[PDB]
């Protein structure tokens, strides 16, 4: 039996983005801390082969020098998303000479949401839901701040956010360790941790990618040295 | 009369006795809605709704099933009331652009046939579904007369000396067949209007209700307007002591 | 002058059982020669022949999407073309240009496929057929071919009087035109064979 | 065969496999849910239109009440069926009769009008997303030198000129009745038309009607104007048919 | 508001079948019968014009169709379609006459006509035609007669026959009928091939005759078919 | 289940199923409650949080220097219709230099949201909402569904358990006239909390008050700035 | 140019010239100017040529689908309405003076066309750069119901006028009568002006072309 | 051109020359320049002929299915309201001065100009075309109000010919068209029924 791709069911909601939801318990778990001192994310690579260089799996980006992104899900539907971000965000600097609030962009983002259909749209207009979570770390005039987004459309401000496979769980084991007062390092160690936690794999400098942003610093991927020398107080 | 394999899913689909269930189905729509009644007397045309109440949460003259279509052309409706205040202003533009053309005030007839002509092309594709409602045009000029039409979802239009849409059009009907509209005036037709919709009101099944009504004819002007306070409790005091017998 | 832009000359001459084209060699950008081997008239199939004069650039177009055209008719019909049929063709799409015109001015020559009859005729820039039974002229020496075609042609000429006559026409017409010239080119077509001869001529 | 279907077929307009197309014929159904039957008769110097007028309500004004419709001065018609469909059909009637007027500077002939709103019908046979209207037409008009025509067009798409037709309920029966009547070779004048046209339909449901039941258009040669008969003049004939 | 079906409504059967077309052929085997002969000489068209009443105008609406002064039409199926495919034919003609000022040879005509007639059983929310045309015209001399069927596809014939019992028809003008014919010849044993299905007292008014010759394409007055329709002349 | 997926189908019971689903939305959000005294209006809302590590979701959003709205449903289609509103205000603003009267911008949003009702492949907007405005008319509460019918209220609540609220509301309508500000915002507040067990209560955490008057401009109360009214409450009863 | 059509008592002459000019110079000694509408209906064509052409050939051929049509004699009015809403939309940027003349089943009508789209009917008309001439031959000799031989003297009179008087036109006149029984299309129905016989021989004789090259290419 | 409309009692009376000139040459010596709308509204045109024509052709086409639409005989303010509509909308595209007049049972005889603006505006009575500035005095000094229609029929009869008289763009034949409930009735003045008046001599 189908169905159009904006029909309701019984309980009042949307079926496509409820099957996106779905799909995003499928992708690689990724955990956001927001710190006065920064904000950081980090997030599992999932390599499926050796042969695979793991380099080129990118699941934080760089949405401007203020603000990052973490993944998860359909990567390739995050692309669009990232690319309209950091369009976005270039347009407003142009426009009015200033950087976006992270609240604005992801706002931004979050009005891609349900702006699929069937009937009565463009060619090239969208078929169907983003099946991809989204978390923005950046530090803006506020100072550090992380949200949010599920294709729902609907974005929120989090002190510690976990998304993908493992959610629930990492996320109590964030519930367990963060209080409003955490350094950066303990932020980054403890996402390590829940990280080595809920992941198959034996977490090493490869394995994963961690990335902050703080008020004095750029965006920052974290290099292969700089990993070993926080994944070596384990 | 109740066929349903696939052949009531659109109104592009005839049954395989020649008939469009989804146009019956939003008939069906306008019948589950509270009654509304209109009549004709020789100086114009009076409109009643009995306008179910909710909750009391809803302040007095929320929702109201009676428009100003034009200056000169009230609208009482039944049914599905969103669509109902579309086609509102779907009759609004098409009174606006005839006088924009041709320089008068739309005649009624004409403004009816036009409104249901839109209406009747809803009951003709898949892409969209027939309207969930009925209505009544009500107006008055020296020129033209007193007039009251009457349009229904498949987009037949009619002219009536009085009429009725709803849960108890039957009921209705059957009570304004016992006045004399064809020699009585707008004034003394406004109690008997009210008084009918008190008699076909359920107090049983249904809640409270508030009534509503509205003028057309030589005493305004041929302006469509709402029944002064006075006059529609002077009604309402003539209904509830007409219920008593 | 637009047409007068790249100059040139071209004629058409009706015999006994035999039709001749003519025109003359020269591309030349207002009064510099660029070329004197310039192509302006192109066969549109066995016995039939088109001669555009005009804007060089709109010759080599119209003649390429004219081939274009009549390719696509000798294909989804099982023929060549008649003379008349190119005739309306070329009036078509000269037209469709009706308010953008082309600027040039075509000469058709050849003879019917299916009897022998000889054809000649000439257009517009926007596609005005004219048909005659002796010769047609179209170039920036039409006024000097007009008089030299009004004083030589006779009716009934075999393929050497009628060689003789147009090329006379052309050389002599063109010899008093500064923009036309740089040589002249001659096709005698028949019902048997095809002669094309370039005839020596004033080069200045 | 006989009766067989496949896919969607009886949903929208595509063949069966018997090469019918189901939901025109139940168009054809959907034009008798009216409950009414029309008559049209030709005469030799007019053309008569006769229908029924079923007014069960006083509530009613009775002149809002017609099947009957002026598509220009000197074209009439009648509709049977689906009342909205029908006033659809009228409007776009009258609409390629104007413009045809504007474009050639000449009256439309019944028989082109017919022609044009079958071949409008078609398009809805052919198409999938639309669904034929549930009503029929037939057009009277005095042609210039072809005299008198009555037309009739369908929801196939067909159309054709006739001596005499009926639409509707009782439809068969009215024809039946009608060739009976044509085959005796009677002096077709104006009433020997008009009465033949009543009589058919009230010997077709057994009424015998009050001035007030039924509606007569007509088109005469010395009158080529569309004519609507008043209840007067309807009785008239009435009253002269209760006498022979 | 309306917009259409963009998807097709012909599709392949797993057997690999388009089956409407299929339907389609079968609407059109159901049709009154017709006939045409190719004659050397001319061409003949002809079909069953048996109405339904004596209340029926039979000098209103005809089934042999002119499309330009040397191409005529018949066909066996569904009226309506027909009707639509002459205005087409007769505008393609048009076209075809405007861009070369010559009269559109009887093999375009029917190519384009086929063409027209292929795109319905391809694009979009529509069903393909009930119908199967009879073409005949005079073109560079020679007689030309063409069939085209729903599918769009198009044959030429020296004689056929299509509707209902065609099959008797087609081994009807197989045998009793041949080349070197000249028109009247054609003509009778078209009403010949047409009587072979008539089960009635075929009148004058029952059927339709067009002819086309090298003097153009016309349909034959009601008293020259009471001519011929008296078994003779 | 045949008259369910589309909005353009109706039911043999002349009901339309997928417009009923989309009012369903409106009970999946936190409960709102919005009510007028005679100088002010008021909307005082429930904000809903995932875990404890996560903010509250917004639920008033400024449409004009006149009106603000309080949300239930999609929050996508909230900000869609809320981006609307915003933009015929603006629109009101820049032809005529007066501020949009509210009953007419409600009548937009009947429009506007009656349209996919009707249209194949559309669909309803999944969200209900509260809007409280000022203009020469006095204060106003009005209440927008999916089904794009609307309401002027005297008091209203929607979304989950709002029947509490409503309950509420529907005992002190009487006193809501003639309340000062504080005491109407004490009023919504009671009725918002009705929709809790009492296990639980109101906080400046979960609470947020949007307010709009004949001496205010619509204002939107969050945090600290929302204990000057809680601070001055019963302590209810079990 | 130089075209006239008047109307007598069984039906409609039309008249026109032959010559086609480019510049001050005849391009065309035998142009046919006197087009086929219908086979009631003709018209003549003046002014620029491509467009009287394209014009007449595109109406005749929606007159032919619309008889087709019709099964009936196509109008007059018909052909006037088209043309002049067709030369109307274009606002007279197709050179296009026509002068329609046919019998229908009301009669005998005459129109002028101008290329702005608008019409005059009138029992005798004239169009061209001969106009003036021609129409000065009307009014001095022109009375109702003529007899056919009278009305085609008359036409071929004033195309005459225009013919010497007018450096625009030249060369033959060309007649079609138009009945309610009967079509003559009389082409060259006069030839008043004639070339001159040559005086001399300048015929070439084979070799007095100097030759550089040579390609022979036989065929089938 | 030169027309002029005339409203009496009962109806209209509709006056024009019939001169068509392109440059100085007559194309035209008997136009017929008083064209019928409707059963009972004529229009008297001026300005370009082919504009004219086109916009008096449009109105007609659009009045005939309103007038069908509505079942009722056309109000005379309609026509020249559609009238109005086209000249309006096309201003800068059109040289069109029109005079719409004619009988209508609900305000009866009626007569409304539509000048090259696109402005329209009822008048007892309208003139129009290049005479008329020729006749404006005349026409302010003979008019009287109540005047019959025989009276209306001689006045643009004697203005219509002044103005012949004195613009060389107007000449020809007098066209007269009388409107009322009863019909029309048209007729032409022609030579010595065109009224004459005295020439200055010594
Ligand atoms: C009237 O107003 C009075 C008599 C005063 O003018 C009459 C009556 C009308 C209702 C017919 N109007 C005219 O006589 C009128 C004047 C006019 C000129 C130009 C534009 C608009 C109005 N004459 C015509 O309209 C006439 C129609 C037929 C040819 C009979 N055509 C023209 O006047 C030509 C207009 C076309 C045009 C030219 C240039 C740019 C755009 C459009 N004018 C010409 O000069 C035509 N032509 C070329 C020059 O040599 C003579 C022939
Ligand atoms: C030589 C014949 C085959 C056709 C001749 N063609 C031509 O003269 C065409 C005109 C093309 C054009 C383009 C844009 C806009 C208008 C016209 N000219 C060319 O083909 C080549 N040139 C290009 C540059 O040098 C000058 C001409 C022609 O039309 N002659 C007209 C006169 C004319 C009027 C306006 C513009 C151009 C020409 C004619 O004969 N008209 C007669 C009527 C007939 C042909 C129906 C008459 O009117 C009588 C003879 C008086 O001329």
């Amino acid at each position: 039996y189908d169905r159009g791709v904006n029909t309701f069911s019984p309980e009042g909601r949307l079926f496509q983005v409820e099957y996106a939801i779905e799909a995003i318990k499928l992708g690689s778990t990724a955990i956001g801390i927001q710190t006065s001192e920064g904000v950081c994310l980090a997030v599992e690579k999932r390599i499926t082969s050796p042969l695979m260089e793991p380099s080129s799996i990118e699941k934080i980006v760089e949405i401007d020098a203020h603000i990052g992104c973490a993944m998860s899900g359909l990567i390739a539907d995050a692309k669009t998303l990232i690319d309209k971000a950091r369009v976005e965000t270039q347009n407003h600097w142009f426009t009015y000479n200033e950087t976006m609030t992270v609240e604005s962009v992801t706002q931004a983002v979050s009005n891609l949401a349900l702006q699929f259909g069937e009937e009565d749209a463009d060619p090239g207009a969208m078929s169907r839901p983003f099946g991809v979570a989204l978390l923005f770390g950046g530090v803006d005039e506020k100072g550090p701040q992380l949200f949010h987004m599920d294709p729902s459309g609907t974005f929120v401000q989090c002190d510690a956010r976990a998304i993908g496979s493992a959610s629930e769980g990492a996320q109590s084991s964030l519930q367990e360790v963060y209080h409003k007062s955490m350094t950066l390092k303990e932020a980054i160690k403890s996402s390590l941790i829940i990280l080595k936690q809920v992941m198959e794999e034996k977490l090493n400098a490869t394995n994963i990618e961690l990335a902050t942003v703080q008020p004095g610093q750029n965006f920052h991927m974290f290099t292969k040295e700089e990993l070993e020398e926080v994944i070596k107080d384990i | 009369s109740s066929i349903g394999t696939g052949y009531d899913l659109s109104a592009s689909t005839f049954s395989p006795d020649g008939r469009v269930f989804q146009v019956e189905y939003a008939m069906k729509a306008v019948e589950n809605s509270s009654t509304a009644i209109g009549i004709r007397c020789k100086d114009g045309v009076v409109f009643g709704v009995e306008k179910l109440v909710l909750s009391k949460l809803y302040e007095e003259g929320s929702n109201k099933r009676l428009f100003n279509v034009d200056r000169h052309v009230g609208m009482a409706v039944a049914g599905l009331l969103a669509d109902a205040r579309s086609l509102a202003d779907i009759a609004r533009e098409e009174a606006s652009n005839f006088r924009s053309n041709f320089g008068y005030n739309i005649p009624l007839k004409h403004l009816a046939d036009r409104v249901a002509m839109y209406v009747h092309a809803y009951t003709l594709y898949s892409a969209v579904r027939p309207f969930g409602c009925s209505f009544m045009l009500g107006s008055y000029s020296v020129n033209d007369g007193a007039q009251l039409y009457m349009i229904d979802p498949s987009g037949v239009s009619y002219g009536y000396w009085g009429c009725a849409i709803g849960k108890a059009r039957q009921a209705a009907k059957t009570e304004i067949e016992k006045l004399q509209m064809k020699e009585m005036t707008c004034r003394d037709i406004v109690k008997e209007v009210a008084k009918i919709i008190y008699i076909v009101h359920d107090e049983v099944k249904d809640k409270a209700f508030e009534l509503e009504l509205s003028w057309v004819g030589e005493l305004t002007n041929g302006r469509h307007e709402i029944v002064p306070k006075d006059i529609r409790e002077e009604a309402e005091k003539y209904a509830k002591e007409s219920l008593k017998e | 002058s637009i047409m007068s832009y790249n100059g040139g000359a071209v004629m058409a001459m009706k015999g006994k059982n035999c039709v001749a084209i003519a025109a003359d060699r020269r591309f030349g950008i207002q009064a510099q020669m660029v070329t004197t081997d310039f192509q302006k008239i192109f066969p549109m199939g066995d016995r039939l022949y088109i001669g555009l004069a005009g804007l060089a650039t709109d010759v080599q177009t119209v003649a390429q999407r004219l081939k274009f055209r009549l390719n696509l008719y000798e294909l989804k019909e099982g023929r060549q073309i008649k003379p008349y049929t190119l005739m309306s063709m070329v009036a078509n799409l000269l037209y469709e240009k009706r308010f953008g015109p082309y600027y040039t001015e075509p000469v058709i020559a050849g003879l019917d496929p299916k009897t022998f009859k000889p054809f000649i005729c000439s257009l517009d820039l926007i596609g005005c057929p004219m048909v005659t039974d002796d010769f047609v002229v179209s170039g920036t020496c039409a006024e000097q071919m007009y008089g030299m075609c009004e004083s030589l042609w006779e009716p009934n000429m075999d393929p050497d009087h009628l060689f003789e006559t147009i090329s006379q026409a052309m050389l002599n017409a063109v010899d008093r035109d500064a923009v036309s010239g740089m040589g002249v080119i001659v096709h005698i077509i028949e019902k048997d064979k095809i002669t094309t001869r370039t005839l020596k001529a004033r080069m200045d | 065969s006989r009766g067989s279907s496949a896919g969607f077929d009886r949903h929208i307009t595509i063949f069966s496999p018997e090469g019918r197309l189901y939901q025109v014929e139940y168009a054809f159904k959907a034009i008798n849910q009216g409950g009414l039957t029309s008559v049209a008769v030709r005469g030799k110097d007019c053309a008569v239109i006769v229908t029924q007028k079923k007014v069960p309500d006083k509530l009613l004004d009775s002149s809002t009440v017609t099947h009957l419709f002026k598509i220009t001065e000197n074209i009439g018609c009648v509709m049977t069926g689906m009342t909205a469909d029908s006033r659809s059909q009228v409007q776009r009637a009258r609409y390629e009769a104007a413009n045809w007027k504007y474009k050639y500077g000449y009256e439309i002939p019944v028989d082109m009008l017919c022609k044009r709103i079958a071949d409008i019908s078609q398009v809805y046979t052919q198409n999938a997303e639309m669904r034929p209207l549930g009503c029929c037409m037939i057009l009277i008009g005095i042609d210039e030198e072809q005299g008198p025509q009555v037309y009739k067009c369908d929801p196939a798409g067909y159309y054709c000129g006739f001596k005499a037709t009926a639409a509707g309920v009782k439809q068969t029966e009215s024809t039946s009745f009608l060739e009976k009547k044509v085959k005796k070779k009677f002096d077709w004048t104006f009433e020997q038309t008009v009465e033949t046209a009543i009589t058919c339909l009230s010997t077709v449901l057994s009424i015998d009607f009050k001035p007030s039941e039924i509606e007569v258009g007509v088109v005469t040669v010395e009158n080529p104007k569309f004519r609507i008969l008043t209840e007067a003049e309807i009785d008239a004939h009435l009253v002269a048919l209760a006498e022979r | 508001a309306e917009r259409g079906y963009s998807f097709s409504l012909t599709t392949f059967s797993p057997s690999g079948k388009l089956v409407q077309i299929e339907y389609a052929l079968a609407a059109v085997a159901g049709g009154a019968p017709s006939v045409g002969i190719k004659a050397a000489n001319g061409v003949v068209l002809a079909t069953e014009k048996k109405q339904k009443s004596i209340l029926y105008d039979e000098r209103s609406v005809h089934k042999v169709e002119p499309i330009t002064k040397h191409i005529g039409l018949v066909y066996s199926g569904m009226g309506p379609d027909y009707r639509v495919l002459v205005h087409r034919a007769r505008k393609l003609a048009q076209q075809y006459y405007l861009v070369y000022q010559e009269p559109i040879p009887t093999a375009q005509l029917v190519q384009r006509v086929a063409s027209v007639m292929q795109e319905y059983t391809q694009s979009g929310g529509v069903r393909p035609f009930g119908v199967s045309l009879l073409i005949c015209g005079w073109n560079e001399g020679r007689p030309y007669l063409f069939q085209s069927d729903p599918s769009g596809a198009y044959f030429a014939w020296k004689a056929t026959a299509m509707g209902k019992n065609y099959v008797n028809g087609k081994t009807f003008l197989e045998k009793r009928y041949n080349e070197d014919l000249e028109l009247e010849d054609a003509i009778h044993t078209a009403i010949l091939t047409l009587k072979e299905s008539f089960e009635g007292q075929m009148t004058e008014d029952n059927i339709e005759v067009g002819i086309c010759n090298e003097a153009g394409f016309r349909r034959l007055t009601p008293t020259e078919v009471k001519d011929y329709l008296a078994a003779i002349a | 289940n045949q008259y369910d997926n589309d909005v353009t189908v109706w039911s043999p019971q002349g009901r339309i199923h997928q417009i009923e689903y989309a009012m369903e939305a409106v009970k999946q959000g936190s409960a709102t409650v919005g009510l007028k005294s005679k100088t002010h209006a008021v909307l005082v809302a429930l904000k809903r949080a995932q875990s404890e590590l996560a903010a509250h979701q917004k639920k008033i959003l400024h449409v004009d220097n006149h009106i603000g709205i309080s949300i239930a449903g999609l929050t996508a289609d909230a900000r869609l219709l809320c981006n609307f509103m915003r933009q015929e205000c603006l629109d009101s603003r820049f032809v005529f230099d007066r501020p949009l009267p509210v009953s007419r911008l409600v009548s937009l949003i009947g429009s506007k949201t009656q349209i996919p009702t009707q249209r194949y492949g559309r669909r309803p907007y999944g969200v209900g909402l509260l809007i409280a405005g000022y203009d020469d008319m006095g204060p106003h509460i009005f209440q927008t569904c999916p089904s794009a019918n609307y309401f002027d209220c005297r008091a209203m609540s929607i979304g989950a358990r709002s029947q509490s609220a409503r309950t509420y509301l529907e005992r002190h309508m009487s006193e809501f006239m003639e309340c000062n500000l504080n005491e109407l915002v004490k009023h919504g507040l009671r009725a918002l909390r009705e929709t809790l067990p009492a296990e639980q209560d109101l906080t400046t955490k979960n609470v947020s008050i949007g307010i709009v008057g004949k001496d205010l401009e619509f204002t939107i109360y969050d945090d600290d700035d929302v204990s000057p009214f809680l601070e001055g409450l019963e302590e209810r009863p079990q | 140019t130089t075209i006239a059509g008047v109307v007598y008592k069984d039906g409609i002459v039309l008249g026109a010239d032959t010559r086609a000019t480019e510049g001050m110079v005849v391009a065309d000694k035998n142009c046919s100017k006197i087009h086929f509408i219908s086979p009631n209906i003709y018209c003549c064509g003046a002014g620029t040529a491509a467009d009287t052409d394209m014009t007449t050939q595109l109406i005749s051929s929606n007159l032919e689908l619309h008889s087709l049509s019709t099964g009936r004699l196509p109008r007059v009015v018909t052909a006037n309405r088209m043309l002049k809403q067709m030369l109307f939309r274009y606002q007279g940027y197709i050179g296009a003076a026509l002068v329609l003349g046919g019998v229908d089943v009301t009669g005998p009508h005459l129109y002028s066309i101008y290329p702005h789209g608008s019409t005059d009917k009138l029992p005798y008309v004239t169009m061209g750069s001969g106009s003036l001439a021609a129409m000065a031959v009307f009014e001095d000799k022109f009375r109702p119901d003529m007899e056919e031989e009278e009305a085609k003297n008359l036409v071929s009179e004033a195309i005459a006028a225009g013919i010497f008087n007018d450096l625009g036109s030249g060369s033959n006149i060309d007649l079609c009568v138009i009945s309610k029984n009967k079509l003559d299309f009389l082409r060259p129905y006069t030839v008043p002006n004639k070339k001159g016989t040559r005086l001399g021989r300048y015929r070439c004789e084979k070799g007095t072309t100097a030759v550089l090259t040579e390609k022979i290419t036989p065929l089938e | 051109t030169t027309i002029m409309a005339v409203q009496f009692d009962g109806g209209v009376v509709l006056g024009a020359d019939s001169r068509t000139t392109t440059g100085s040459y007559i194309a035209n010596r008997v136009t017929d320049k008083l064209t019928p709308i409707h059963d009972r509204i004529f229009c008297c045109r001026s300005g370009s002929a082919a504009d004219t024509q086109a916009v008096a052709d449009a109105v007609t086409y659009q009045l005939g299915f309103h007038s069908i639409e509505l079942n009722e005989p056309p109000l005379v303010h309609t026509a020249a309201s559609l009238f109005k509509e086209m000249c309006y909308r096309y201003r800068e595209d059109l040289m069109a001065g029109i005079i719409i007049a004619g009988w209508d049972p609900q305000e009866g005889g009626q007569v409304y100009s539509v000048p090259m603006g696109g402005m329209m505006v009822r008048q007892s009575f309208a003139i129009g075309g290049s005479g008329s500035s020729y006749i404006y005095g005349y026409v302010d000094a003979t008019y009287r109000e109540g005047m019959t229609k025989e009276e209306c029929l001689q006045f643009t009869a004697n203005a219509l010919a002044l103005a012949m008289e004195r613009d060389g763009s107007s000449g020809g034949v007098i066209r007269l068209a009388a409107i009322a409930e009863s019909g029309v009735e048209r007729q032409v003045l022609l030579g010595d029924q065109i009224p004459k008046f005295a020439v200055a001599t010594l």
